[PDB]
Protein backbone atom coordinates (compact mmCIF):
# COMPACT_ATOMS: atom_id res chain seq x y z
CA UNK A 1 0.00 0.00 0.00
CA UNK A 2 1.42 0.91 -2.43
CA UNK A 3 4.04 -1.56 -3.77
CA UNK A 4 7.76 -1.36 -2.97
CA UNK A 5 9.78 1.02 -5.14
CA UNK B 1 6.80 7.92 -33.75
CA UNK B 2 3.64 8.66 -31.69
CA UNK B 3 1.46 6.13 -33.59
CA UNK B 4 3.63 3.31 -32.18
CA UNK B 5 3.41 4.23 -28.43
CA UNK B 6 2.12 2.12 -25.64
CA UNK B 7 0.01 3.85 -23.11
CA UNK B 8 -0.41 3.07 -19.39
CA UNK B 9 -2.60 3.94 -16.38
CA UNK B 10 -1.48 4.52 -12.78
CA UNK B 11 -2.78 1.98 -10.27
CA UNK B 12 -1.47 3.93 -7.23
CA UNK B 13 -0.50 7.45 -6.24
CA UNK B 14 3.21 8.10 -6.72
CA UNK B 15 4.92 11.06 -5.10
CA UNK B 16 8.39 11.44 -6.65
CA UNK B 17 11.29 11.19 -4.26
CA UNK B 18 13.56 12.73 -6.87
CA UNK B 19 11.23 15.13 -8.70
CA UNK B 20 14.23 16.24 -10.88
CA UNK B 21 14.12 12.88 -12.69
CA UNK B 22 10.74 11.48 -11.78
CA UNK B 23 7.14 12.46 -12.50
CA UNK B 24 4.17 12.31 -10.13
CA UNK B 25 1.12 10.11 -10.67
CA UNK B 26 -2.38 10.23 -9.25
CA UNK B 27 -4.25 6.88 -9.21
CA UNK B 28 -6.21 6.59 -12.47
CA UNK B 29 -3.83 8.91 -14.32
CA UNK B 30 -3.04 8.14 -17.93
CA UNK B 31 0.37 8.25 -19.57
CA UNK B 32 2.43 7.31 -22.61
CA UNK B 33 5.40 4.96 -22.30
CA UNK B 34 8.47 6.47 -23.95
CA UNK B 35 10.98 3.83 -22.89
CA UNK B 36 11.27 0.71 -20.72
CA UNK B 37 15.09 0.83 -20.56
CA UNK B 38 17.54 3.21 -18.88
CA UNK B 39 19.26 5.86 -21.00
CA UNK B 40 21.97 3.47 -21.99
CA UNK B 41 19.61 0.85 -23.25
CA UNK B 42 19.84 -1.45 -20.24
CA UNK B 43 16.99 -3.21 -18.41
CA UNK B 44 15.29 -1.09 -15.75
CA UNK B 45 12.53 -1.11 -13.12
CA UNK B 46 12.04 2.58 -13.83
CA UNK B 47 10.17 3.51 -16.99
CA UNK B 48 10.32 6.81 -18.86
CA UNK B 49 6.91 8.28 -19.63
CA UNK B 50 5.03 11.44 -20.55
CA UNK B 51 2.26 12.61 -18.26
CA UNK B 52 -1.16 14.09 -18.75
CA UNK B 53 0.38 17.53 -18.91
CA UNK B 54 3.39 16.85 -21.02
CA UNK B 55 6.05 16.33 -18.41
CA UNK B 56 8.65 13.65 -19.11
CA UNK B 57 10.18 11.57 -16.32
CA UNK B 58 10.65 8.14 -14.78
CA UNK B 59 8.12 6.14 -12.81
CA UNK B 60 8.16 2.70 -11.11
CA UNK B 61 7.09 -0.06 -13.52
CA UNK B 62 5.05 -1.79 -10.79
CA UNK B 63 2.75 1.15 -10.21
CA UNK B 64 1.17 0.96 -13.69
CA UNK B 65 -0.82 -1.19 -16.05
CA UNK B 66 -0.48 -1.06 -19.82
CA UNK B 67 -3.67 -0.37 -21.78
CA UNK C 1 -6.79 3.91 -28.31
CA UNK C 2 -7.61 2.94 -24.74
CA UNK C 3 -10.54 1.53 -22.78
CA UNK C 4 -11.10 0.50 -19.20
CA UNK C 5 -12.59 1.55 -15.97
CA UNK C 6 -13.23 1.40 -13.07
CA UNK C 7 -10.91 1.94 -10.29
CA UNK C 8 -13.98 1.51 -8.11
Amino acid sequence: MPPTL
Amino acid sequence: DPSKLEFARALYDFVPENPEMEVALKKGDLMAILSKKDPLGRDSDWWKVRTKNGNIGYIPYNYIEII
